[PDB]
RNA sequence: CAGCGAAGGAUUUGGUGGAUUACUAGCUAAUAGCAAUCUA
């Protein structure tokens, strides 16, 4: 019964009515001294009249899985890095050093973009300057800054060669028959593109053009091209070295807006498509690796005043692959409307239908889309709108839901006329019509 | 160094260090003795008063204390004291140079376990008396029979036997014959805690993984076991109103609640206490009662309290979590910056690196108050920015009160470290207050002051510009540009008629006030590093760069008096409240008393830590310290309030 | 505020090795401070929340040891671009302050605990912790040659350690906030200096008396002396250096700085100095 | 506090005592059946001779209420005072009552038992004394008179507090109002120790299960957008899920199966509680009803895991009890049902489970997974396990029907995965 | 003028937990020496300098 | 209308403890 | 190849829905004396 | 609208705790007992 006995309380011998507390743990009148044993068990039951004997002692000494573990665990979600993929409807946004609040800007911020590997921001608006800007979280400091007079910009890129990316090109361009094209080196060598090689007159404004990669497919041998959004239904695409006018795509009605897709064919081949869209909605894709030659035409469901159009999921223009064998098949894409409503299409599955429906069409912004970006993995879209203050939304996808706690009503966004994805680090920018680039870290990255 | 102006009073501030504290009860009342590095308290555990303080320091820390009834016994270096009231009535020194490291307290006994894992058995002489006193035998565990003696228990009706907990093994000696009764089977890992249950012979072992374990003392068994994974287990208590919850208390700074009785988890408090300064390191139940007093390291000793159950018919199974009721505490980080509030020398203002204001009472602990720092609402009706996750701000560097207007608006302006404003406070409200004043010129704020009508108040910014505020309206009034370096010090006169700056390129301007202009300026030999203008006889001190304190008037522009003596930085100095004294204390460990009168030395002390601050009371009752080391504030009292000292110059 | 996180001298002043952040994660480059006798490669943490806490040429291909924030002691080759090898301790406690004395490497933590590793058996060799020093941010080995005896470590308050008893035989008087510099000047001499001062002292490492206090004009960021003892030249937080020649001779208590250097550009913009070096 | 809060709290303990004739006719009229005018002129021979021909109907309606007629309707109980006896003979009594009404909450559509009940509201005076027991037991039949009845002459305890704009009124407490109810954790904690109870005594009916499953699983609707309150809220619904598996009814497992199902689609649970979950899912399912639900719950608490670790092979002991309560018919079945399940991450850990474990039914795997499709990370995974078992046996003709299949499709991609670890030329003279 | 929570007008915040009022009738300097007398409710309070204290030099170097 | 989580005013009460000088015997 | 490896895991996720504050709320209106797998599969409709 | 603007902002209210005088512990038949008990 027990596991030991100590043989000297039994020849102890104690006594009782000396002191009032042990007074009362006899049970005769004539007791005075009691042996050990006795004396132990009577302050034994009394120590259990004190304190009454609980069940839980002599109740149980130690399909229940599920409660085991219940009782083990104390937190009961995933940790921190066996999740790998975003959590939706609650982001994890934290706010970082506003990204030019060391040198301001005195435009609205019109074009902003991150350098493919470098730690760079180059910003830009219509006071005719373009700034670079090394980020980090503490102290965004001023790189350099170019003025370039006479010639506000409208859209500036990091271009970034796939040979040997080495190149590190900035495009920029607004609203001149000129575009002119700086040549990194850390005076400053930049030179101007203004000779359309006969197609002057389907070219009045170098405005929108984006910056992209295409193959000679004879050679292996890629090179950039850079592509102009002209009058009637034109691109023109013309190399980003010695511009020269390679090709042009013309689409029917009004031309409004197009993405580049880029999708691989072997080791070491991909094939670049341009997609451009209407006005009304309906959407050319040409394969421009060969001529420049349509290969799918079809039609946005719904949307009547579009946009802005978009890719992500893969290598976009804005999310740039370093090196060929990296260049992946955008899986997302985002056809944004004046009424603020976002169509979304999923190519894994949409490429064949040619009146392919939306996986949904989002809404939750009201007026004019006018950005629209992917995040580098392809896991978030930002939709943005220049027309009223705070409308930013970054929706996450597959699940087509907007987070629901940022921004708030106290995000600084201001009204926001670009907005740019960090291609490693997972952290926006966002410029508004202040002259303000605010700056936000995504804790998942 | 003993002095002949000044003697220690108190430290006052402080509640708690980590030490694990111990619970009395006289009679249905139960009071909480906690450790404050070589003294103890005793609180009321109803009302968390300060009804004892001990009378001496100890001559080192004291490191485990436990209380009976009316009795106290703190074990430091060597020896263990039993105490009565504060007041020492014995003191047990052991036979061994080990430091005395745990203790129990039962019957005519008293088992005191050194860190050579030998324990000291003292008898009581005749069982009528009060304490144990007399040695009676000493107990070895050596190596084979257990480890590293972690805890040392008596559980009841256990006929004058001793449960002594070591780091792997349970030993049951018999402290009369001398004898070891049983060593139980190991523990796979190493308990770190121990608390007997009210069930009888049933104790409690909390392990360093996350255990606890209900070993049987009697049958050598464990009856069960409560797994809480990757926490270290600090704590262990029971409670005893006929609920049976266990309350296991975790280093992380938790403290977790389970029943026993259908095996589920109540409740966690999370953060109950910071883990970086130990954890919850004692907490235990009132017994009888549903309210569990828990202490932590960072001088904090606080009370939850369960309610009575939401249901009426059911109340074993759905339990209100335990609530928060009153508790006591103090800074967990030393203080940083020490004024006086008010000319009674009631309250004093205390701010600390652990980015809190506090508010002290010399006269009565429990009216000690933290100065919350929920903002106002913006004045035009804006959004202020900041994060939403709100943190206290930048620990502060200085602050000046000045209570001619107090209650009416504004009234304490501070200093904070490496932020370009100072912010006001209102010490009647005790709460932050509605302005922040910039410096307007991209510096931090180097220096504060406030006039003593008390409408203005006066920023000294890092690029040598002093911005004159308004304490009522909060806008900028004057804007003085004389200095190109850091100014380190501003005041200005009893009348508000002339203002006198130092900045730390060495220049004191001295400028007219109500007129606009400089009345001089007065280039000294070094980079002046703090200013203190005692105000009726118009005389400011100056800690200059080359350890020297010039004695400056005001009125007459000459410097009168220039002290020398110390052997580094001065880090702080103050008038007498009658202007003939002047206390320095810099980081060769000293403070000196300088009699500028006759311009020498008076006192001298040579104290262990730094002293940071130095601090006279405004009438001539008090000396405050703050030393680097140690989160209270160290009270001198100035022994030629009630006799007369000799301004004859000390040396070595 | 500077976007150079950590930055230090290989001894002679030959190459600089300096940590700044790139887009969330630390990068560590070196540069040589003069190009007649750029180098675009980095190693760059892939964590975006492991960074730099302490780094320290070696002395021979030439390497970096770069203390982590999660117990790790990287030990990293510049010619070459990758960490050769990973000291860890058993812990997670982010390490507060390195050294070596030839192939002997000791190391403070987070948790006041002094560790030792061998950097050519590549094996942690002694792991121990001393009473009453619990808040240390800085240690410095004394010199006694191949015998790597007294450490000196500093929490506030210098002590000096002998490591055969694990104990402290001097106490020195720090200061009142964190120490920042602790470095050894002569076989007699230790300058220490703290966190946002402007008080650099030179105390006796064989008294415990202060010798002499050394006063920039603005708050101290780092120090280099001459390897004789005959000057030192700090950096200061308003990006001046500031030279104390002979510094240790009989400004007879405390001694202001003997020349100071600024630079601005050719417009009138005052660019900040940060960590040179002398000799 | 003060005199008329103190007094109020003795008028709240002497709540049922009649001390004068005003205060017996207020607290005697107090029916279920009758009105006030005759409820106060009735008997107590009366109202308990026709409870006993009622107890007598339900009686022979089910007979567990024969031994409510020996103690609590017998005829001692007439004279039987509720508040003359000490708290142990209260204690009783209160658990005699809680065992007719947690008896006899199944049969509240049927008059008998409101005739029956009547007398213990009038006798032992369970609306005020015994009233938790009594809401709890009737929450189900809120659109119904009966549950509008026991409102009007209830006294509302503190926990079902917003049920107090619907009593003595017209028309019934809505569903969100129920939802409301149900939204507290303390209530959550009391309808769990009921359901405890229920499930104890197997009372368990299906009309209750579905009104508690619905109300819980609006619960974690509600909650499903505050991370602190669902994990609040999680080891109580689990708990009250493996207290529902660990029982014997299909329809209280399975709604137990909902309860997990909702819970894991709306938060993401870890996948240690996930694998524990489906051990007590299989642990004890014994019908056929439960074995679909079973299976459906199974496959969307493992599509509902992320991050490293999804895909594992399910370990040995789980892989063999999901074997012994499901073969392989009923799994091949099942995914060649028409409605498309989404059952892709499940399958793989299946799959990858069998090549770990089983080595005897790879044309099972190819069969299944020539059924549905799956996604790259997930063949990949396959073909990589399937990789290392050629090179630890000797490779037959299924494994090599299997890389044939792998080749048939994607063969791209088990190039990626040989180059990755191995070669092509290699793996061909090994197979 | 008063401490006294025996007279009223004292305390400006009262314990949460006529009497004379406290009140100042005739103030007057003192023509000799450097002290004023007021007429409070508890006395003619006098209040004076010392030189014996507080150290106020005049242009001493 | 929710709950009702308001505190009450706690008062202590008077408990009856163990206390273990009866645990001490002396030899004859 | 690492990134690649990653990219198709992220790549391989599939639609599905959220549960609202209003999932749920219309099933009250006929748990009344169906049978406890209709409500099983009432719910997994939803739920997909 | 502009402006302010860090994973939200404003207003109102119930409860409790701490201060609102300057901190020497509970009970009793009190030079001591009790506090597990005053009683044989």
């Amino acid at each position: 019964e027990a596991a030991w006995i100590d043989s000297d309380d039994e020849k102890i011998k104690v006594p009782i009515l000396v002191t009032n507390k042990t007074k009362k743990l006899r049970t005769s009148y004539n007791e005075s001294k009691i042996n050990g044993v006795h004396y132990i068990n009577r302050l034994r039951s009394q120590f259990e009249k004190i304190y009454p004997r609980p069940k839980w002692v002599d109740d149980e000494s130690d399909i229940n899985a599920l409660t085991k573990i219940l009782s083990t665990t104390y937190n009961y979600k995933d940790t921190l890095s066996n999740s790998k993929l975003l959590p939706p409807k609650k982001l994890d946004i934290v706010r970082l050093k506003d990204a030019n609040a060391s040198h301001p800007s005195h435009s609205a911020i019109q074009s902003l973009s991150f350098h493919p590997s470098k730690p760079l921001l180059l910003t830009g608006g219509y006071d005719k300057t373009l700034r670079i800007y090394h980020i980090d979280g503490k102290t965004n400091h001023l790189v350099t800054s170019l003025h370039l007079v006479g010639s506000p910009i409208q859209t500036c890129t990091f271009y970034t060669s796939l040979s040997n990316q080495n190149q590190q090109n900035i495009f920029t361009a607004g609203r001149r028959r000129y575009m002119h094209s700086w040549d990194l080196s850390l005076t400053a060598k930049i030179e101007k593109f203004s000779r359309l090689y006969g197609h002057e007159s389907t070219q009045r404004s170098f405005e929108n053009f984006k910056v992209a990669h295409l193959q000679n497919s004879q050679t292996n041998s890629v090179h950039g091209i850079v592509l102009l959004q002209g009058n009637n239904g034109w691109i023109n695409i013309l190399h980003s070295t010695s511009g020269l006018w390679l090709m042009g795509c013309k689409i029917e009605g009004v031309i409004t807006d197009f993405c580049i897709d880029y999708q691989p064919i072997s080791r070491g081949k991909f094939r670049t498509i341009l997609i451009a869209v209407n006005a009304y909605g309906e959407v050319w894709e040409f394969d421009l690796n060969k001529n420049g030659h349509v290969i799918r035409r079809w039609k946005d469901q719904g949307g009547v005043g579009i946009t802005k159009i978009q890719v992500g999921g893969g290598t976009t223009t804005t999310c740039p692959a370093l090196q060929i064998s990296k260049i992946k098949q955008n899986r997302w894409l985002a056809v944004g409307s004046e009424s603020g409503f976002v169509n979304l299409y999923d190519r894994n599955n949409a490429m064949t239908s040619s009146t392919p429906t939306p996986v949904a069409a989002l809404d939750q912004l009201t007026t004019t889309i006018s950005n629209l970006q992917f995040s580098p993995d392809g896991q978030i879209l930002c939709m943005a709108s220049r027309a009223v203050k705070d409308a930013l939304r970054l929706v996450h996808l597959p699940s087509c839901s907007v987070f629901s706690n940022w921004p708030t009503s106290g995000t600084p966004l201001g009204k926001v006329t670009s907005v740019a994805f960090s291609p490693s680090g997972g952290l926006l920018a966002v410029g508004n019509e202040q002259g303000k680039v605010r700056l936000w870290k995504l804790n998942h990255y | 160094k003993n002095s002949k102006i000044f003697s220690p009073f108190r430290i006052i501030g402080n509640v708690s260090n980590g030490v694990p504290f111990a619970t009395g009860t006289l009679g249905s009342t139960f009071y909480i003795v906690t450790c404050v590095g070589k003294t103890f308290q005793i609180y009321d555990a109803n009302t968390l008063h300060l009804l004892f303080v001990s009378e001496k320091e100890t001559p080192s820390s004291i490191v485990a204390l436990s209380a009976h009834f009316h009795y106290v016994y703190a074990a430091y270096e060597n020896k263990v004291g039993i105490y009565k009231r504060g007041i020492e009535e014995h003191l047990l020194e052991l036979e061994t140079d080990a430091n005395v490291e745990h203790l129990c307290i039962f019957g005519d006994y008293l088992c005191a376990s050194t860190d050579d894992n030998s324990i000291f058995i003292y008898k009581k002489s005749d069982p009528q008396d009060k304490y144990p006193s007399e040695f009676y035998t000493k107990l070895t565990v050596t190596e084979i029979q257990g480890g590293e003696i972690v805890s040392l228990q008596h559980l009841a009706t256990y006929l004058n036997k001793l449960t002594v907990v070591t780091k792997s093994n349970v030993l049951l000696f018999n402290v009369r014959t001398g004898k070891l009764v049983f060593t139980s089977n190991e523990f796979p890992d190493q308990i770190t805690t121990a608390e007997p249950a009210p069930v009888l012979d049933i104790i409690a072992l909390g392990t360093v993984t996350g255990e606890v374990i209900m070993f049987n003392m009697r049958k050598g068994k464990r009856i069960r076991t409560i797994k809480i994974p990757q926490s270290r287990i600090s704590s262990l208590s029971f409670r005893t109103d006929g609920s049976s919850h266990l309350s296991v208390g975790t280093s992380s700074g938790d403290l977790i609640f389970y029943d026993l009785d259908r095996r589920s988890r109540i409740h966690v408090l999370k953060n109950i206490h910071r883990e970086s300064y130990g954890g919850v390191t004692q907490a235990t139940f009132l017994n009888g009662q549903p309210i569990i007093v828990t202490s932590g390291g960072d001088n904090s000793l606080k009370e939850y309290v369960f309610d009575p159950s939401l249901s009426q018919g059911s109340g074993d199974v759905v339990v209100q979590p335990p609530r928060y009721l009153r508790s006591r505490g103090g800074h967990s980080q030393p203080p940083s910056y020490i004024a006086f509030a008010d000319s009674q020398s009631h309250f004093m203002l205390s701010a600390s690196k652990d980015r809190s204001l506090w508010s002290f009472s010399l006269r009565k602990d429990a009216q000690s108050q933290e100065m919350s720092q929920r903002l106002h609402k913006k004045q035009d009706g804006g959004r202020v920015g900041g994060s939403t996750i709100k943190s206290k701000f930048p620990e502060i560097v200085a602050l000046a009160i000045e209570n001619a207007r107090i209650g009416e608006w504004e009234n304490i302006i501070t200093a904070h470290k490496d932020e370009k404003f100072a912010r006001t406070w209102d010490m009647r409200n005790k709460r932050v207050g509605r302005w922040t004043f910039d410096t307007t010129d991209d510096g931090f704020v180097k220096s504060v002051a406030m006039s003593q009508c008390g409408n203005f108040g006066f920023i000294g910014s890092s690029n040598g510009s002093i911005t004159i505020y308004n304490m009522q309206s909060g806008i900028l009034r004057k804007k003085y540009k004389l200095h190109k370096r850091a100014v380190t010090g501003i005041s200005l006169d009893g009348m508000n008629r002339k203002m006198v700056s130092c900045g730390l390129d060495g220049i004191v301007g001295f400028y007219d006030f109500n007129k606009s202009t400089l009345l001089g300026k007065l280039k000294l030999d070094a980079p002046i590093t703090a200013m203190v203008y005692h105000r009726s006889s118009d005389l400011f001190a100056l800690a200059l760069d080359d350890l020297s304190i010039v004695v400056i008037d005001a009125v007459t522009q000459r410097v009168v008096r220039q002290l020398w003596g110390h052997s580094n930085r001065i880090t702080a100095f103050d008038f007498s409240p009658e202007g003939r004294w002047i206390v320095s204390a810099s980081l060769d460990s000293t403070i000196r008393t300088w009699d500028l009168p006759t311009g020498g030395c008076i006192d001298g002390i040579i104290v262990d830590n730094v002293a940071t601050n130095v601090k006279f009371s405004p009438n001539g009752d008090l000396l405050a310290t703050t030393h680097v080391t140690g989160n209270g504030i160290c009270i001198w009292t100035n022994r030629a309030q009630f006799k007369t000292v000799s301004t004859r110059t000390i040396d070595e | 505020d500077s976007p150079v996180l950590q930055s230090a001298y290989d001894p002679s002043g030959q190459y600089l090795c300096y940590v700044t952040v790139a887009l969330d994660k630390q990068r560590v480059g070196v540069q040589p401070t003069q190009r007649a006798t750029w180098n675009e490669n980095f190693l760059y943490l892939e964590d975006s929340k492991l960074k730099v806490t302490c780094l320290k040429w070696v002395n021979d291909t030439v390497a970096i040891i770069l203390g982590m924030n999660n117990g790790e002691i990287w030990l990293y080759s510049v010619l070459a671009n990758e960490v050769t090898y990973k000291f860890t301790t058993g812990n997670s406690y982010e390490i507060k302050d390195i050294d070596l004395m030839g192939n002997q490497l000791w190391c403070i933590d987070s948790s006041d605990a002094f560790y030792q590793f061998d950097l050519l058996q590549f094996k942690l060799l002694q792991h121990f912790r001393i009473n009453n020093c619990v808040q240390l941010n800085k240690l410095t080995i004394v010199p006694a040659g191949d015998s790597v005896a007294q450490l000196l470590v500093a929490s506030h308050s210098i002590s000096l350690i002998d490591i055969e008893e694990k104990k402290v035989v001097m106490t020195f008087p720090g200061h009142v906030s964190p120490v920042s510099t602790l470095q050894v000047i002569t076989n007699e001499f230790f300058i220490s200096g703290a966190e946002g001062d402007r008080f650099l002292n030179v105390y006796d490492i064989h008294s415990g008396m202060t010798k002499c206090v050394l006063v920039a004009e603005s708050d101290i960021k780092e120090l280099s002396h001459s390897g004789q003892a005959d000057s030192i030249a700090v950096t200061t937080e308003d990006g001046s250096l500031e030279i104390f020649v002979d510094p240790l001779v009989s400004g007879n208590k405390s001694k202001k700085s003997s020349k100071k250097i600024q630079i601005v550009s050719k417009d009138g913009r005052k660019v900040p100095i940060y960590n040179a070096f002398i000799n | 506090s003060s005199l008329s809060d103190q007094l109020a709290q003795v008028a709240s303990n002497n709540a049922t005592v009649a001390l004068d004739r005003k205060r017996r006719q207020k607290l005697h009229s107090a029916s279920l059946i009758y009105n006030s005018k005759t409820a106060a002129t009735q008997d107590y021979d009366f109202i308990f001779e026709n409870a006993s021909k009622a107890l007598e109907e339900l009686s022979q309606i089910e007979p567990k209420f024969a031994i409510f007629s020996r103690t609590l309707f017998s005829e001692s109980s007439i004279s039987l005072d509720r508040n003359v006896q000490t708290k142990e003979e209260i204690k009783d009594l209160d658990n005699a009552i809680n065992a007719y009404l947690l008896l006899a909450s199944s049969k509240w559509y049927l008059a008998p038992t409101l005739h029956a009940t009547e007398w213990l509201v009038r006798r032992f005076q369970i609306h005020v004394k015994n009233t938790e027991m009594l809401l709890l037991s009737t929450l189900n039949y809120y659109q119904t008179p009966v549950f509008k009845r026991i409102l009007s002459i209830i006294k509302l305890p503190p926990l079902f507090n917003c049920l107090s704009n619907f009593v003595r009124s017209e028309k019934p407490p809505t569903a969100l109002t129920m939802i409301k109810l149900f939204n507290d954790m303390d209530f959550l904690k009391l309808y769990t120790s009921y359901l405890d109870q229920c499930i104890k005594h197997n009372a368990t009916y299906t009309n209750q299960l579905l009104f508690t499953t619905c109300c819980f699983i609006n619960v974690v609707a509600f909650n499903s957008n505050n991370d602190e309150k669902l994990n609040q809220l999680v080891p109580i619904l689990l708990e009250i899920s493996a207290k529902l598996l660990a029982s014997k009814s299909k329809d209280c497992q399975i709604a137990a199966h909902t309860i997990l199902v909702v819970f894991a689609t709306a938060l993401p649970l870890k996948k240690t509680i996930i694998l524990a979950a489906m051990e007590t899912i299989l642990s004890n399912l014994d019908a056929k009803e439960a074995k679909h639900s079973a299976l459906l719950t199974i496959c969307k608490l493992f599509q509902t895991l992320k991050g490293q670790g999804n895909v594992d092979q399910l370990p040995s002991k789980i892989f063999k009890l999901f074997d012994s309560k499901f073969d392989t018919v009923s799994i091949l079945t099942f995914l060649d049902k028409e409605d498309k399940p989404v059952c892709d991450k499940f399958i793989t850990s299946y799959t990858r489970s069998i090549a770990r474990y089983d080595r005897s039914k790879l044309n099972i795997i190819l069969s299944l997974l020539k059924k549905i499709r799956l996604e790259r990370y997930e063949v990949r995974l396959i073909i990589t396990d399937l990789i290392y078992l050629s090179e630890i046996l000797e490779d037959k003709s299924q494994l090599v029907e299997l890389f044939e299949y792998f080749i048939s499709i994607n063969e791209d991609l088990v190039l990626k995965c040989l180059k990755s670890l191995g070669l092509t030329g290699e793996l061909f003279e090994i197979r | 003028v008063s401490r006294n929570m025996a007279l009223n007008g004292t305390l400006e915040f009262l314990n949460s937990k006529m009497r004379p009022e406290v009140r100042v009738t005739s103030v007057q300097f003192s023509p000799t020496a450097n002290a004023f007398a007021a007429a409070s409710t508890e006395g003619l309070l006098i209040y004076s300098t010392n030189d014996t204290i507080l150290f106020d030099p005049f242009d001493l170097d | 209308p929710k709950v009702v989580r308001e505190a009450k005013k706690v008062e202590m009460t008077e408990a009856r403890a163990y206390n273990a000088d009866a645990d001490t015997a002396k030899a004859a | 190849d690492e990134e690649d490896i990653a990219l198709e895991f992220i790549n391989g996720e599939k639609k599905d829905k959220l549960v609202n504050m209003n999932s749920f709320t219309s099933m009250f209106d006929n748990i009344q004396n169906v049978q406890m797998d209709t409500f099983f599969d009432r719910v997994m409709k939803v739920l997909t």
